[PDB]
């Protein structure tokens, strides 16, 4: 697809069987939820933004459905207000920024 | 508004 | 251009009359830059983001050259640990997510 910017660009994404959605965001280097359905055990990292800096839990290896583009990578779960695809993931279904 | 990860 | 996400999309911006580099930042609703001085008026905001909320000063109707080409619009300026454009002034430049 191409995806314009006057709205967030939000997609369905899919992780074992649960159908989430998350924002398309260039400005982050990780892929953030708020939850994962059941992920088990993880590894504890911090992240940074604008505001400070949060304790996340890191799981590796992930299988997720981009929009449709599949992908295998490293899924954070932490408090971001709004669950995000960074460029950790963007990258593996080829997504670029154009203009 | 939200401006999202160092 | 065609910018991939294997690096932050860290790109050269004009803003009164100073160069500075800015990530394109799809996941941010509004455009945040580090303190700098801008012509008329400001109101207090506050914008969130990972790690929390921060106050930002608010300037309506500035002119920003992000790669050479021109947007007219909002530009909040405080305590962000980068310069981020966001999608209020992405659209003015007609910047797309394209896979
Ligand atoms: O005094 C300043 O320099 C700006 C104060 C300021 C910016 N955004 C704000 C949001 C809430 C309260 C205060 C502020």
């Amino acid at each position: 697809p191409q995806i314009t910017l006057w709205k967030r660009p939000l997609v369905t994404i899919k992780i074992g069987g649960q159908l989430k959605e998350a924002l398309l965001d260039t400005g982050a280097d990780d892929t953030v939820l708020e939850e994962m359905n059941l992920p088990g055990r993880w590894k504890p990292k911090m992240i940074g933004g604008i505001g400070g800096f949060i304790k996340v839990r890191q799981y590796d290896q992930i299988l997720i459905e981009i929009c449709g583009h599949k992908a295998i990578g490293t899924v954070l779960v932490g408090p971001t207000p709004v669950n995000i695809i960074g460029r950790n993931l963007l990258t593996q279904i080829g997504c670029t920024l154009n203009f | 508004x939200v401006v999202x990860a160092x």
